């Protein structure tokens, strides 16, 4: 019957590893590098678009940075189509919580929910896992500014600074070197761009090959503003930091 | 629905999927449990390969199931959340119907039953997780410490360890733990738990987590400095 | 509007002796003011030395007896031909009745036989399954006519010993099978006189350690 | 017994020259018992304003529901929903409960951000759209509001004049209804400024 | 791969035969039936000295008149015990009586072959079901994952089963007392066990008509062990 | 129906009548309205006979399963809540039940729970349930103390049922007495009202209204 | 070989190996004999024990007052099929007030076993059955194979060494068919028939199992000292 | 059941609930506590149809306690009240609706403010300085309208509450056997044992 | 739950020494309108059973189809379908009785009253009743609707108890049935003159008589009846 053709996506290897999860992580390692850096007064999200074209309409394009709600955003690394499935689920979960409790969802709760969905695909259903790794950048009134990451296994962890996708080993070493606890957003912006500029496989880092975003309390009085950077605004911050 | 039998017997009478789930536990960070005369202590290893971590928000290794029971684990982290969630739901369900919190044995029996169910259900793989469940029964001052594993078997332990290099720390506990006279105080019990982890951990900095559970829902997690004082005193006595 | 219930009249009577038990019932079957049948058996041998009757709505009565007879059959299959005791049969019938708690079998059920010590036994049920072991019970249309007579003549209620004047009760001496059958016949003859749904014939099933015997007697056909 | 008149209340909306106005009373009651004098019935999602009369539990539920839907709209569309589009969303959402409806009387008001055109609309409990040029009324004193609006209203009123007209329409209608009153709020809406005014009225 | 419900060329179900191998790896359990009662005994087999042995529960009560011992993948037995307890109590509810030991065993064995592609595999545990009823008196059954059950005068299952069965072959007779049966289980357990038999690594239990099913205390078993040592040294 | 139960120094007293009626017709005078759930638990029966019988013997099965699974006697609180949660599932369907779940455990002491087909579950010291509950309450409330002897408490319960048997048309037949202590319940006989009334009247000097 | 992984696969020569492997389980089972006359029908079954402490596995199952069978192979599969027969016999009685015909009982078993041979996931039954009964057309004997094939016979035998008993019955055909109104002699012939399949072991009091049904004889099973008469 | 009151003062929320339980013609109990602690700083009183009240209260209690354990964090009174409202709003269009009215009194530790919410069985939520369910409000709201002041102390709140209970005992036909009073403030929940 | 629309009236029957007789008129009424005048309400099953049906005609036609289908099904894999394993009256009845009680239990009844008349394999007379409620009973005489009130009294004068059956011949029994049909025509406002009669004898088999009429009617005395009391002309 049909058993003959079943790949069995949710089994252990003799070493106690999940085949499909490991192979999904291998896929993600070829995706464009995404970086998240958390500062005292905000969070930075920086990401590299993969080998673009001059004929790509950049100003209406979005492959890396997505908005989950007004307080929380994510950077993507892996299959974009897979990520959008999860992103729409996450957007709904945040709205369910808001409807139930009349309060914005705490960042960790949203992260745990998406991470639990990913876990399910590794334990039951016989389906392939989502080939996606997220960097969550968000704010709430309990823990303040927070950075998380999740991967196809459904495991998630918190970070001060973190990278996903390609060249994470090199990127993480550079972040570990220059990161300090009393750092500010403007400094973190510079660190994020400098790290991408050194780890990139491209010849030079330009505005058309980047997506950038900040989450600042730099909003008029006690509140939080999300800023998805425009192409011209990425070009300006590249000149300001002295990369172009 | 996906009905495929993933956990099945082999010619030599082994269920490889359950056995490979134990290998995932072997890979996981070390966890240890020691019960004294009037307390239980849960020690856990944090691998220092991950720095630049945010320890405020990172999921802690020891999880409260109820105000009087805790659960630590070794193995797949994502899998452990599912068992913890089910256990927490069952704990509140027990309070709701029986009008009494769960006994540590009951909660262990439930978690163990879930693990077993995943070894002979279609379309699912076993949990790659072993747990240490510790606490005190309601209105009882006798310490309780139980262990579970992917197959679904469970049992009570005077002291026990699970995870990577658990063979070494179990060796330590077997010679150092006396049944006729267990750690009489909190200090003695914590000291013995930190000592056992120091056989395996590497550095005694942010790599050791300790959680003390006392009777009547008295649970507290020790800080870095408090643990560091135990690490200092142990090695100074060792220099002799 | 459709009414799923009807009333087929009739009356039944169970009496437990010291080492025997009887279950009697008239053979008339009716709707409204018409006679359907002058001889329609109502008390049934269900095997394992148990007799049963479900009086009231005959369709529900037949359905229940049919299902209990079935339960006896499967009890033998599932438990190595073990004899179904009267107490076990009673509890089983409770579950059959309560299983239709919200659309009841519209019947008054009585079973009779011997208990495990060999003594006579009668059990009585309401439509939704409540039951109780009794020494004496009449059921159905003329139950209100017969029960008081049985309180008086079987349990010697309101009877005392001459000379003492209300001080000493009449002693509860046991009744033979010949004495019980006399009381059954008189009960039904009296019921036939004053209740229009009772008559035609009387069929009695007697249960002893030897088995199940039958006796039939003519009743007034008006 | 009648769900639409247990809690009581009213909403009214009007168009003016380059502006719209929406107003409501503040009462929530349990039949004859007055419970709350702070129960506002006007909500807003971006620049689109929604007033809802009727059963209060449904008023709350629908607000939470449209907040839910307009937030997802904005994330996907990358722009705020417009009054014309929102009107269709309300109609769709109400009709899906055709044979188990929310017992409400919604009213949409706002200015289209692109065309600048003033827009108002009303609905019945099951979705039917009433898109009037002049004014929309809703609630337990809808008859009273119709009478006030039909006599007081004139087209092309300036914002500060429109405020007086709508305020007098609400106040005098509420005072002829037992289940309306206990305070009132008026929103004056222009293309890029919105003023909110609480009215002093009789508290019986 | 291959079907879970597949027959081998010899006419045996692969999965059932493989589960029997898992049972051979399990700890020893012995049952002996007499006219005065039925005795059940097990090897606890703790993996480490730090493991509190009294928490090892390989002898289990199903009802007041039925007990049960297990051998193999003991986690698999929990749902079987739950079903047995439910069946026993349910029958009492429906029929106002105790359930026959054979009927209880049959109910448990009906679960056995409910596997396919229902549960994903057979049970990896064998059971010794001992009890008493009025019809057939004191009884001992051996319930396998094949769905088959045999009644026994005496039976051993687990790792030391064929050695123990041969010993039971010689020792059992129809006039055995309860005391004689208790000592006989202890004798045979001590013979096949790896570690030295004591009250902490071995457990006794019995079922009588009067007192019902009872798990023995460690103090009570310790005396029977001491009584055994002396009578073996007596000749 | 008249059933009562009350806590006191010597444990719990449970007393019930025996009558069952269908309209004005007296269907039975020998009804067992107390149920022996186990050697430590008792349940009283008022309202629908079948509902009470069926679900209380069912309750005994659930209690037996609990102590098989948990190796421990079920608490009165847990036993009562199993029954109250069950009837709550059937709420609206038409079940008719008024019951007391009476018992003693080490952790609770003597405990009584009123459980009812509307879903009501109440812990308390004194309860009277049934058509003749008001008559029983009169005698109980005026004579109740915590410091009653087992002998005196038993009589008070017997007397309170008698009071209701007399006045309430739908109560009567006979009185069943139970006494629940540290070591379980103890049955204290069937007392026919036809003999008990005249005995109490003569000895107690009560019921001077009636002629004898 | 490559075509025996499941029941849904024909081999190149048109064989169903999983069905054939199920047939093999019957040959491993203990011997049982069936025979009939015009008035009575008899089942004789050699019960098998695990060892000397064990009991002798029961081989005969009652389905109705007028019908029953003996089994050889997987006993749990016989329980499933006998339970199905019990239900079908019972449906016929409750709905139609009609005792189920033995021939129609065979047709129902055939169709139940067949579905398991044509569908993926399931498996064939691993047991063979000998059904005896007395209905409106007199005494009957059927032989059931888990391939689905059901056959009405005067006499037969299935299980290990069943060929010896089957040959004896083939010789005795003209004699035992005429044994009318004599149950003891018909059983004698059945006991003598099963004896042709014995090696090493002989028929003891707890070894032998006999069942009979006839004109004025309900289906009854004889075990223990009740069969000592025929040893 | 019958009477449940609530009043929010400067630094606390006070809930008063009747002790009587009546089934038909008899008062079966005169010491019943018509409240459940949802979290250390949140208390819910309830009144409605028999059985439904307790079943609903304990069901809510279990859900909030589950949240507290999962997140190791106490939900705000506003958040708890919204969860409760949604359950009742869901319930009203069910096969058999929960016939329960509630008051939720809580102290928000973040804002350092007491909060009182009134929710009926339809799922109608309102935040109030003082509230009541059933016929209680018909007597007590006039007194509270006069006497209430937003900055009363807890002692002043209890005195104003005594004036409400005295009026109820004078003019209501039903004997509700007095009230159990509970205070919710920064330090948690406590019961006034003499009232 | 429904209401009957097109309806059939009385079915009458009785036992005699060697068999059973059954009869029913050929009318299908639509309320007070005598709509359909050619409706056969006796339906034979094999050569040993006749099922007489009263009540709703649409439900009768459904039952007719069930019986037709029952014969077909019984023949399947049945070499003795026309012999030892043929359909008995008792089998046919029990089947219908099962269906009737099942349908009343789903609150969607077949709105009929049915009499199954026939002779068994051993020659025994079979006569049993079943209706929309699933109520069943047997008697030497059976009748539905108005027949119960008017026919039974007349037929019970011939066979009053079981012992009167051997003493009753086929000629005497048929005479009683035909008279009863006449009486029903006099007194039942939803009856017709035309009817069908069926005899099932253990010797001569099934005799099915169609197009029978009520004859020998007394009406002449009507001419003398004038007014309602005092009127003379
Ligand atoms: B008691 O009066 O509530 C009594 C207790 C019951 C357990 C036997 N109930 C009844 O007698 C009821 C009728 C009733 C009378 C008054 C109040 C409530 C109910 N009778 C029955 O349930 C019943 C059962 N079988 C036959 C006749 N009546
Ligand atoms: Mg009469």
């Amino acid at each position: 019957g049909s058993r003959r053709y079943d790949s069995r996506t949710t089994i252990f290897s003799p070493e106690g590893r999940l085949y499909q999860v490991e192979y999904a992580l291998e896929s993600i390692s070829h995706a464009g590098t995404a970086i998240g850096i958390m500062a005292s007064d905000g969070i930075v999200l920086a990401a590299e678009r993969k080998v673009t074209s001059t004929l790509l309409e950049q100003d209406t394009s979005t492959e890396k940075l997505y908005k989950l709600n007004d307080k929380i955003a994510v950077a993507v690394a892996g299959l974009t189509a897979d990520a959008e499935i999860l992103i729409n689920t996450a957007r709904i979960h945040a709205q369910n919580y808001l409807k139930t409790y009349n309060e914005d969802i705490p960042v960790e709760i949203l992260v745990r929910r998406l991470s639990d969905i990913k876990q399910g695909y590794t334990q039951h259903g016989g389906l392939r896992p989502f080939g996606v790794s997220f960097i969550y950048a968000g704010y709430d009134d309990r823990y303040g500014y927070q950075l998380y990451t999740s991967n196809p296994s459904g495991n998630y962890t918190g970070w001060k600074a973190i990278s996903v996708g390609a060249n994470t080993s090199a990127a993480q070493t550079l972040l570990q070197m220059d990161y300090k606890d009393d750092m500010k957003v403007d400094d973190a912006i510079e660190l994020a761009l400098k790290t991408l500029s050194k780890t990139t496989d491209s010849s030079a880092l330009t505005y058309d090959r980047l997506e950038f975003a900040t989450i600042r309390k730099g909003a008029n009085d006690g509140e939080v503003y999300q800023k998805i950077f425009k192409p011209q605004e990425i070009k300006d911050i590249l000149v300001k930091t002295g990369i172009t | 629905g996906y009905d495929r039998a993933l956990s099945i017997f082999s010619p030599d009478g082994h269920i490889f999927q359950v056995e490979y789930a134990l290998e995932a536990v072997k890979r996981g960070t070390c966890a240890v449990g020691v019960k004294g005369k009037n307390c239980v202590v849960l020690g856990c290893e944090r691998r220092s390969t991950l720095k630049l971590q945010d320890t405020r928000i990172t999921p802690s290794k020891v999880s409260k199931i109820d105000s009087h029971v805790v659960l630590s684990f070794s193995g797949l982290n994502a899998d452990s959340r599912i068992l913890i969630e089910k256990a927490r739901v069952e704990a509140q369900s027990h309070r709701l119907t029986l009008e009494d919190p769960v006994t540590v044995e009951y909660l262990t029996r439930y978690v163990a039953g879930v693990q077993q169910r995943y070894t002979q259900s279609g379309g699912v793989r076993p949990f790659g997780v072993s747990t240490l469940i510790a606490g005190f029964d309601p209105r009882d001052d006798e310490p309780k410490l139980y262990q579970t594993e992917p197959s679904g078997i469970y049992s009570s332990w005077s002291a026990q360890t699970i995870g990577r290099n658990s063979k070494t720390v179990r060796e330590f506990l077997e010679k150092n733990y006396d049944r006729k006279e267990p750690p009489a105080t909190v200090e003695e019990c914590v000291k013995l738990t930190v000592r056992s982890l120091l056989e395996v951990v590497q550095t005694g900095a942010k790599n050791i987590e300790i959680t003390v559970v006392k009777p009547d829902s008295d649970i507290v997690a020790l800080s870095s400095e408090e643990i560091n004082q135990y690490v200092t005193q142990i090695e100074q006595e060792k220099q002799e | 509007q459709f009414n799923p219930y009807g009333d087929n009249g009739g009356t039944i009577l169970g009496i437990a002796g010291e080492d025997f038990a009887v279950l009697a019932g008239d053979t008339r079957n009716i709707t409204d003011y018409s006679i359907n049948s002058r001889y329609e058996p109502k008390v049934f041998d269900c095997g394992d030395n148990i007799v049963m009757s479900a009086n009231g709505f005959a369709a529900d009565g037949d359905a229940l007896v049919k299902r209990f007879k079935n339960s006896v059959k499967w009890y033998h299959f599932d438990h190595n031909d073990k004899k179904l005791s009267i107490n076990s049969a009673a509890r089983n019938i409770q579950h059959l009745l309560y299983g239709k708690r919200f659309f009841p079998y519209y019947v008054h059920t009585i079973i009779a036989g011997l208990d495990e010590d060999g003594k006579g036994a009668v059990y009585s049920f309401d439509p939704v399954g409540s039951y109780e072991r009794e020494q004496c019970r009449a059921g159905g249309a003329a139950a209100s006519l017969i029960m008081p007579f049985l309180d008086n003549q079987v349990n010697f209620k309101n009877q005392y010993e001459p000379g003492t004047n209300g001080k000493v009760k009449k002693p509860l001496k046991y009744l033979s099978v010949e004495e019980v059958i006399k009381l059954v016949r008189d009960s039904f003859t009296s019921a036939t006189e004053r209740h229009i749904q009772v008559g035609d014939g009387l069929e009695i099933l007697i249960v002893t350690k030897d088995g199940v015997r039958k006796e039939f007697y003519e009743l007034k056909r008006d | 017994s009648d769900p639409s008149s247990i809690n009581g209340g009213i909403v009214v909306a009007m168009t003016g020259k380059d502006c719209v106005a929406i107003a409501c009373d503040l009462r929530l009651g349990s039949q004859s018992l007055g419970v709350s004098n702070k129960f506002e019935k006007i909500f807003h999602y971006g620049h689109v304003f929604l007033g809802i009369t009727g059963l209060a539990t449904d008023v709350t539920t629908l607000n939470e529901m449209f907040r839910y839907k307009t937030n997802l709209y904005k994330l996907k569309e990358e722009r705020a929903i417009e009054p014309e589009t929102f009107t269709q969303l309300v109609s769709s959402s109400l009709y899906e409960r055709r044979f188990g409806p929310y017992f409400v009387g919604p009213v949409v008001a706002g200015i289209n951000s692109k065309s600048g055109k003033p827009f108002i609309a009303g609905f019945d409990l099951i979705g039917c759209i009433d898109e009037a040029k002049d004014f929309i009324v809703s609630g337990t004193a809808s008859d009273q509001l119709f009478g006030m609006c039909e006599s007081l209203y004139e087209p092309n009123l300036e914002p500060e004049d429109l405020f007086e007209t709508i305020s007098q329409a609400l106040l005098n209608a509420a005072d002829r209804d037992a289940l309306s009153g206990w305070g009132a709020v008026v929103y004056i809406i222009k293309k890029d400024e919105v003023v909110k005014r609480y009215l002093k009225m009789r508290q019986d | 791969d291959r079907g879970v419900s597949t027959f081998s060329p010899e006419g045996r179900l692969f999965q059932v035969e493989y589960s029997l191998e898992a049972i051979k790896l399990g700890s020893t359990a012995i049952g002996i039936a007499t006219k005065e009662g039925v005795v059940l005994g097990v090897e606890k087999r703790a993996t480490s000295p730090l493991l509190e042995s009294d928490s090892i529960e390989k002898i289990v009560e199903i009802d007041r008149h039925i007990g049960c011992a297990m051998s193999g993948l003991t986690a698999d037995a929990r749902s079987m015990i739950e079903h047995a307890r439910t069946a026993a109590v349910t029958h009492n509810l429906y029929y106002d009586e105790d359930i026959n030991v054979e009927s209880l065993t049959q109910s448990v064995c009906d679960l056995a072959l409910r596997f396919g592609e229902l549960m994903s595999r057979p049970f990896g545990v064998a059971l010794l079901i001992a009890g008493h009823d009025a019809d057939d008196g004191y009884q001992l059954f051996h319930a396998e994952p094949s769905g088959t059950f045999y009644r026994y005068n005496a039976k051993a299952i687990g790792s030391g089963s064929e050695g123990a069965q041969a010993e039971l072959l010689n020792e059992w007779h129809s006039s055995l007392t309860l005391k004689e049966a208790e000592l006989l289980v202890l004798k045979i357990l001590k013979q096949v066990m790896e570690e030295k038999l004591d009250e902490n690594n071995a457990q006794l239990s019995c079922i009588t008509k009067q007192d019902g099913f009872k798990i023995y205390d460690n103090e009570k078993t310790a005396e029977l062990i001491k009584e055994l040592k002396e009578k073996e040294a007596a000749e | 129906t008249t059933t009562l139960a009350f806590r006191f120094q010597g444990g719990i007293i449970v007393a019930v009548d025996s009558r069952a009626t269908a309209g004005n017709w007296v269907a039975s005078q020998t009804v067992k309205k107390v149920i022996e759930i186990n050697p430590f638990l008792l349940g009283t029966a008022a309202g629908g006979a079948a509902d009470c019988q069926f679900w209380e013997t069912w309750l005994g099965s659930q209690c037996r399963l609990h102590e098989l699974r948990e190796k421990e006697r079920i608490s009165v609180a847990a036993a009562s809540k199993i029954l109250s949660n069950l009837v709550y599932q059937y709420k609206g369907a038409g079940l008719s039940m008024g019951t007391m779940i009476c018992g003693y455990t080490r952790k609770e002491g003597p405990t009584i729970y009123y459980v009812d087909s509307d879903g009501t579950r109440l812990k308390g010291d004194i309860f009277c349930v049934g058509s003749g509950q008001t008559f029983a309450y009169g005698v109980l409330d005026s004579n109740y103390k915590w410091d009653l002897s087992v002998e005196d408490a038993l009589y008070l319960g017997k007397r309170s049922i008698l009071a209701a048997a007399h006045r309430d048309a739908y109560s009567g037949g006979s009185v069943n007495l139970y006494h629940v202590t540290e070591d379980g319940w103890i049955y204290h006989g069937n007392h026919d009202v036809g003999e008990l009334f005249w005995k109490v009247k003569e000895e107690e000097g009560s019921f001077n209204n009636v002629i004898g | 070989n490559n075509y025996d992984g499941d029941t849904v696969t024909f081999s190149p020569t048109g064989r169903l190996f999983q069905v054939e492997y199920a047939l093999e389980a019957i040959k491993q089972g203990s011997v049982t004999v069936g025979l009939r006359s015009n008035t009575h029908a008899v089942l004789v079954a050699l019960k098998r024990n695990a060892d000397e402490l064990s009991s002798y596995q029961k081989k005969i199952i009652k389905c109705d007052e007028h019908m029953g069978l003996s089994l050889a192979g997987l006993a749990p599969d016989a329980r499933v099929l006998s339970n199905y027969l019990r239900q079908q016999c019972n449906y016929s009685s409750l709905v139609f007030n009609r005792k189920l015909a033995v021939e129609r009982a065979g047709h129902l078993l055939c169709d139940k076993a067949q579905k398991n041979t044509q569908s993926y996931g399931g498996r064939p039954y691993g047991v063979g059955l000998l059904i005896i009964g007395y209905d409106k057309s007199g005494a009957h004997l059927l032989e059931f194979q888990p391939s689905g094939n059901v056959t009405e016979l005067y006499g037969t035998a299935i299980g290990a060494r069943s060929q010896g008993a089957k040959t004896y019955l083939e010789r005795t055909l003209d004699t035992f068919i005429k044994i009318d109104g004599n149950p003891d002699e018909l059983i004698k012939a059945g006991v003598e028939a099963i004896s042709q399949s014995l090696r090493d072991e002989s028929l003891t009091v707890d070894n032998l199992s006999i069942a009979i049904v006839g004109k004025d004889t309900p289906f009854t099973i004889y075990d223990g000292e009740a069969v000592a008469k025929y040893i | 059941m019958d009477i449940i009151l609530g009043i929010r003062v400067q630094d606390s929320v006070i809930l008063a609930s009747s002790k009587a339980v009546t089934r038909g013609i008899s008062v079966l109990k005169d010491s019943d506590d018509k409240t459940r602690q949802l979290s250390p700083h949140t208390l819910m009183s309830f009144a409605g149809e028999a059985g439904d009240t307790v079943q609903f209260a304990e069901y809510i209690q279990a859900n909030i306690q589950l949240y507290s354990i999962r997140e190791d964090y106490e939900l705000s009174p506003q958040a708890v009240s919204s969860f409760v409202r949604q359950e009742l709003a869901k319930s009203i269009r069910s096969r058999r609706p929960y016939q329960v009215n509630v008051l939720i009194g809580g102290y928000d530790k973040k804002k350092n403010k007491p909060e009182l919410y009134q929710i009926d069985y339809l799922g109608t939520k309102v935040e109030l300085p003082y509230g009541a369910h059933g016929y209680s409000g018909f007597y007590t709201f006039s007194l509270l309208d006069h006497h209430y002041r937003p900055d009363m102390t807890t002692e002043e709140g209890l005195d104003l509450l005594k004036l409400c209970v005295q009026e109820l005992e004078k003019r209501m036909p039903m004997d509700f056997k007095g009230v159990i009073v509970k205070i919710v403030d920064k330090d948690g929940i406590r019961q006034v044992d003499d009232f | 739950t429904q209401q009957p629309i097109v309806t059939g009236t009385s079915v009458i029957s009785m036992k005699y020494d060697n068999g059973v007789i059954i009869a029913a008129d050929n009318l299908g009424s639509y309320g007070s309108l005598l709509r359909f005048n050619g409706v056969e309400r006796l339906i034979p099953v094999g050569d040993n059973t006749v099922v007489g049906i009263s009540g709703d005609i649409s439900d009768m036609q459904h039952i007719e189809r069930l019986l037709k289908d029952l014969v077909t099904e019984n023949a399947y894999d049945n070499p003795l379908a026309d012999a030892e394993e043929a359909l008995e009256p008792s089998y046919i009845f029990e089947y219908l009785a099962t269906v009737m009680y099942q349908r009343r239990s789903k609150m969607n009844p077949l709105w009929n009253a049915i009499i199954v008349a026939g002779v068994q394999s051993n020659g025994d007379q079979f006569l049993r009743y079943v209706n929309l409620l699933g109520v069943t009973y047997s008697s030497p005489t059976l009748a539905t609707g108005f027949g119960a009130h008017m026919a039974n009294p007349l037929l019970r004068k011939v066979v009053d108890r079981e012992s009167d059956i051997p003493k009753t011949t086929v000629q005497v029994a048929e005479e009683a049935i035909v008279n009863a049909m006449r009486v029903l025509y006099y007194r039942d406002a939803r009856s017709s003159r035309n009817f069908s009669l069926a005899i099932i004898d253990k010797n001569t088999g099934l005799t099915f008589k169609k197009n029978l009429q009520v004859e020998n009617m007394k009406w002449d005395f009507a001419k003398d009846i004038k007014g309602y009391g005092t009127q003379k002309i």
